[PDB]
């Protein structure tokens, strides 16, 4: 039993949700902290993207895939920025095929940011563990996993647009998206979760070998500083989000719809952060900036 | 420097038998190897060639799906794995080894070949040359004819010359127009251009007569030419 | 030291003892082998790619 | 062509050797050493295991080749720059040459001529990342000649007693104290031990942190 | 006594000095002052070699203008062929420390040396199709920085012990010794009749061998440093010598002075290498400020640059023909320009 025939409004007024046919405080708010967030993403990430391109020294993976970050999150950028003149009354406004534009971008690219950020852990833990000096490294290895981050976000943020979502089953689908399922909420979110559980433990061996070798023989108050402050922007810019879908598709009657417009301004404020997270440190690339 | 190969002798057929040759005295894991079979009364005739390290493997018409040929270069070995004889496929095999970089001599070296004798878009080198009478101490020039242009862009006419003395191996004489191979004397000379050659002696020897042959290395499968015994 | 002085004085001696031509002649002679070979050079006078072998 | 077609296969098939003896190569690590005539090279030499003298060893997994350059005799200005993109400069001081002189000089300290050539190297533009292993040999020769010769023969000023301890930590430091590119190199001194075969240890434990620093530098968490 | 022949030496110095001030009749800069320049010389890098993994060194090119060797410290010596930029042949040293090159007139034999104080000669046309080692020059004693095949039998090689050396390949044994610098010897550049050659060492000079005598004919002095490179001019009347002074300078043998001096307030850095053009009249000089220069060879006038290196040109050469111009460098990286 499946329905492409009915709007927006059917959907919403299935589900707990309030469509907002009058602009609002709260909206008005929320489109300007948005559209600031979205400002602020798109010009750090140019600079970014200027910066490893226009250097000969920041020629090598480790930049590319950082370049590749700052991408990614100019995509969620941009994708926030159409999430916006979109919300309050302007939802209305909206189709099921054009809302599944809207959704889908935003998963698309926040996936494509959580892969490029567990990419980076896994290039930091090969590059820490060789034993060699130079390594005149080839660009085989960044363009592949390039191409599998990107791949996968697409493939992630196309699968509920196509198949995996509740156009088919009503009763059993998401509180907030009211068309994505309990099934494809619950696979993000377990995807995300074990991605940074997979982050956590690379790290964890990186701090756990340099300790050991170079205690043998100050770096240790910079790498820790360093992995912490890494682990922690993931943590409390997503623990929020994947604990609210968690609560919508497990536990019936939490009243989880309250808390998830800001929410998801944290989500991308990860991308917001992420540019500088990933620049402070190097102080010749941090310079480049002007 | 020499090669040896085994196998070969009587074979009903049908049968299947396998040809070794095993290379002795030079580096045989950076050599392109062939085989060239010659008929009992008949020239010269390609059938098979490994590139270096087992990268490239060609065939002839007349062999092509029916020959396997494989290397083992720790051993410093040839083989060739023959399916199905045909009565056709009576010929001595000699095994011929090539070098391909700028400026080298390919099929320089050829060994002793075996005796097989089974129980019962392609060039063509044309020379109507046979049994010439020549006396030693004349001048002789044996012509050849192409069906194509053998002048490539570069400007390598890709022709090579050949000399089997009889009951010998053939020997490299000239491996490009115009060139002169190693251990060869200067009497030899070769002038032609496109589909014409020549093949000029100055003075000869008894121990120069014999039959004289033709090849082409512009495309595959290296057709040769008839012989061109000289008479004395 | 006074082997490696005596074989020394002999040498700019030597040295000293040879026909000097004036750099006006020399200076000529350079400017005439340049201009004698000018139109031979690659280098100078590009070639057009149907004979430039590169 | 069909012998131009051949011709690239060699190419390719060059190019592969190259790649293996280059990722062969990488692996090795390559350790320059220098020092004055005397300063024990020739000992951590034999420790360890006309022209550029090579030695190869193994140890715990990894390759070391250790280039004894002492031999060459001419103006380093034209050769030194050969040896950038060592792992680590190997640099021997004998530390019983405080009270000595060379047999040519009149009262020109050996130990002030081994900081003139540290100071050369550890400040070469060849050398600015260059990490320096610093061993400090004859400690026990050093140790029964300071009880009986004052340390101010080498060192107008000393505060200190002729104490081994003292004596040898005070030399340390003043080496220490001739690279200006304090947080560009660091030096890994160590006092040679004969019979517990500590000196290959040391080498080996002062190599990894150059190679986890690097490796910490190019990844960008550093 | 040493003061008397020093006293002495010094006068010797003088009547060269003043001999040379009496035939200094007209600048070379005055007397080509009319002729027409050369024109912006734009040289595009059409091949580029790769497959050297370390800074190169050295590179000769062959007599046919197509093959040429390069050497590095990957411990590799290949033999190139520059129109298909395919690999002829990758030969294995004994010593990763190479620092020189030569390939024979006939094609026949390479030659490579370096700090083993060795000069290894490889013959190329083998029966047994694999590059072999045929000789060990072994007589110096410190690196050789040059060597310079005259026949497939004569060899001579310019080393840091301050002496050249003709050798004899087949007994091995050093024909004639050439002494008289005072300094480490650099580079050594062989005549166009293969009868004399200049050597440039680290005292700042140059010096005019005879290779069948044995004995310095003539010195030039003028730089300020050591001297890095050196070439004949093509007729063999002439040479030019790069040093660290970053000044180029063309030399005369006849009139025994210096004509040139090929200097930029622009370039501090040191010249590493220099060659001619088939008409002498463009000296290429490849400097450490990683780019190359070109100067007009009669005007002293930098008419191009040929800048397309990450590192240092380590070596700098031209075809006989002249039909291109090969510059290595540390990048690892051989650039055919044209
Ligand atoms: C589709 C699931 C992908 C995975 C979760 C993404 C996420 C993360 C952290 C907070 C939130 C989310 C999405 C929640 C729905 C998307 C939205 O835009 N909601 C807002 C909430 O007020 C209404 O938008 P609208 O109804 O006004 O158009």
């Amino acid at each position: 039993q499946c329905f492409y025939n009915e709007s927006i409004a059917f959907f919403y007024n299935r589900s707990g949700k309030h469509l907002a046919t009058e602009w609002n405080t709260v909206s008005k708010l929320v489109m300007g902290l948005g559209i600031t967030v979205c400002i602020f993403i798109m010009l750090a990430n140019l600079l970014v993207m200027v910066a490893i391109y226009v250097n000969r020294r920041f020629h090598f993976p480790i930049y590319y895939l950082m370049a590749n970050l700052a991408a990614a999150d100019f995509f969620a950028g941009l994708a926030y920025f159409y999430l916006m003149f979109n919300t309050g009354p302007n939802t209305r406004r909206l189709t099921v095929s054009t809302w599944l534009l809207r959704q889908g971008l935003i998963d698309t690219s926040l996936t494509a940011s959580v892969a490029n950020l567990l990419a980076i852990a896994i290039e930091r833990h090969i590059t820490v563990f060789r034993m060699q000096l130079h390594t005149r490294m080839s660009n085989r290895r960044v363009v592949v996993v390039i191409v599998v981050i990107w791949t996968m976000a697409i493939v992630m943020g196309a699968i509920p647009s196509v198949g995996w979502n509740c156009i088919c089953d009503i009763e059993n689908c998401s509180n907030m998206a009211p068309l994505y399922s309990d099934s494809y909420l619950v696979f993000w979110a377990i995807f995300n979760l074990v991605t940074f559980v997979v982050m956590v433990v690379l790290y964890a061996h990186i701090f756990g070998y340099v300790r050991q070798r170079t205690m043998r023989m100050d770096t240790m108050m910079s790498l820790l500083k360093t992995v912490v402050i890494v682990l922690g922007a993931f943590i409390i810019c997503w623990t929020p989000g994947l604990v609210l879908l968690l609560l919508d598709v497990c536990c019936p009657q939490c009243d989880v719809l309250a808390y998830e417009k800001f929410f998801l301004l944290l989500a991308e404020f990860n991308s917001a952060m992420n540019p500088i997270i990933y620049s402070y440190r190097d102080k010749e690339m941090s310079a480049t900036f002007r | 420097v020499q090669l040896v190969e085994s196998g070969g002798g009587l074979v009903q057929p049908g049968g299947s038998r396998k040809l070794s040759c095993s290379a002795s005295g030079f580096a045989f894991s950076s050599f392109g190897m062939h085989w060239v079979r010659q008929a009992p009364e008949k020239g010269l005739e390609w059938v098979a060639y490994i590139s270096s390290g087992s990268g490239t493997i060609y065939y002839a018409d007349t062999v092509k799906g029916r020959f396997t040929i494989s290397r083992d270069d720790p051993k410093n070995t040839l083989f060739l794995q023959m399916t199905s004889l045909r009565s056709e496929d009576t010929a001595m095999y000699y095994c011929v080894r090539s070098i391909y970089y700028y400026g080298s001599s390919p099929f320089d070296f050829w060994g002793q070949g075996t005796t097989l004798t089974v129980s019962s878009s392609d060039i063509v080198m044309t020379q109507a040359t046979s049994s010439v009478p020549v006396t030693p101490g004349e001048s002789v020039s044996i012509s050849c004819r192409s069906s194509k242009s053998l002048l490539h862009s570069n400007g390598n006419t890709y022709l090579y010359w050949f000399l089997q003395r009889p009951g010998q191996s053939p020997q490299l004489l000239i491996y490009r127009m115009s060139n002169l191979a190693s251990g060869v004397p200067d009497r030899f000379s070769g002038s032609g251009s496109g589909t014409a050659f020549t093949l000029t002696i100055s003075r000869l020897e008894a121990e120069d007569v014999g039959v004289y042959y033709c090849m082409q290395h512009l495309e595959y499968p290296l057709t040769f030419g008839a012989g061109t015994k000289l008479e004395l | 030291s006074i082997a490696q002085a005596r074989k020394l004085v002999e040498q700019l001696k030597m040295e000293a003892n040879i026909d000097r031509i004036k750099v006006s002649k020399a200076a000529a002679d350079l400017m005439a082998y340049c201009e004698a070979h000018a139109k031979e050079d690659p280098l100078l006078t590009p070639v057009p790619a149907s004979e430039n072998p590169f | 062509s069909a012998e131009d077609k051949a011709a690239v296969e060699r190419s390719k098939m060059i190019d592969r050797n190259l790649r293996e003896d280059g990722e062969k190569a990488a692996r090795e690590v390559k350790l320059l050493l220098l020092g004055a005539g005397e300063s024990g090279k020739s000992t951590i030499v034999k420790q360890m295991k006309t022209g550029i003298v090579e030695t190869h060893f193994t140890f715990k997994d990894l390759h070391f080749k250790m280039f004894d350059v002492g031999g060459q005799r001419s103006e380093r200005k034209k050769w030194i720059h050969c040896f950038e993109g060592v792992t680590a400069i190997i640099f021997c001081v004998a530390l019983s040459d405080y009270d000595l002189v060379l047999a040519e000089d009149e009262e020109m300290n050996r130990m002030h001529e081994s900081m003139k050539l540290f100071d050369s190297i550890c400040n070469n533009k060849w050398f600015t990342d260059t990490s320096i292993i610093l061993f400090l040999n004859k400690k026990d020769l050093f140790e029964e000649k300071i009880k009986k010769s004052p340390l101010t023969i080498c060192y107008p000023e000393y505060a200190g007693s002729n104490t081994y301890e003292e004596a040898a930590a005070y030399i340390q430091c003043q080496f220490e104290d001739l690279n200006k590119r304090k947080d560009t190199k660091e030096i890994y001194t160590h006092f040679t031990c004969a019979t517990d075969t500590k000196n290959v240890q040391f080498v080996f434990d002062a190599v990894t942190d150059v190679i986890i620093k690097n490796n910490l530098k190019d990844c960008g968490l550093f | 006594e040493l003061d008397q022949l020093r006293q002495e030496a010094e006068q010797l110095k003088n009547q060269i000095r003043d001999a040379r001030k009496a035939c200094a009749d007209a600048t070379l800069s005055q007397i080509t002052n009319n002729i027409d320049p050369v024109g912006r010389i734009q040289m595009r890098t059409r091949r580029t070699l790769r497959g050297h993994l370390a800074k190169i060194y050295a590179m000769h090119w062959g007599t046919d203008s197509r093959l040429l060797v390069s050497a590095s410290q990957d411990g590799k010596l290949i033999i190139w062929d520059s129109y298909t930029t395919n690999k002829v042949h990758a030969i294995p040293l004994r010593s990763s420390w190479v620092m020189t090159c030569a390939y024979a007139p006939s094609g026949n034999y390479v030659a490579c040396g370096g700090l083993d104080n060795i000069c290894s000669i490889y013959n190329l046309k083998t029966r047994e199709g694999n590059v072999r080692v045929s000789r060990e020059l072994a007589g110096h004693t410190g690196y050789l920085s040059c060597c310079r095949f005259l026949d497939d039998n004569q060899i001579v090689t310019s080393s840091g012990d301050t002496t050249c050396a003709l050798w004899d390949i087949e007994t091995g044994q050093q024909t004639t010794t050439f002494t008289g610098h005072t300094g480490d010897v650099m580079s050594l550049s062989l005549a166009p009749d293969t009868r004399l050659f200049v050597s440039g060492a680290c005292d700042a000079s140059a010096k005019l061998w005879d290779v069948r005598e044995g004995m310095c004919r003539q010195t030039f002095t003028g730089h300020e440093s050591d001297i890095n490179a050196i070439c004949f001019f093509p007729n063999g009347n002439a040479f030019a010598t790069g040093s660290d002074d970053a000044t180029c300078r063309l030399f005369d043998l006849r009139a025994d002075q210096e004509l040139m001096t090929y200097s930029h307030d622009n370039i501090i850095c040191g010249i590493t290498s220099v060659s001619f053009s088939k008409s002498g009249r463009l000296l290429l000089a490849g400097y450490d400020d990683f780019n190359c220069n070109v100067w007009d060879a009669l005007k002293a006038d930098r008419a191009g640059v040929l800048a397309g290196h990450d590192n240092r040109v380590s070596c700098l050469g031209v075809t006989d023909d002249g039909m291109a111009v090969a510059t290595g460098s540390w990048d690892s990286f051989l650039k055919i320009w044209n």
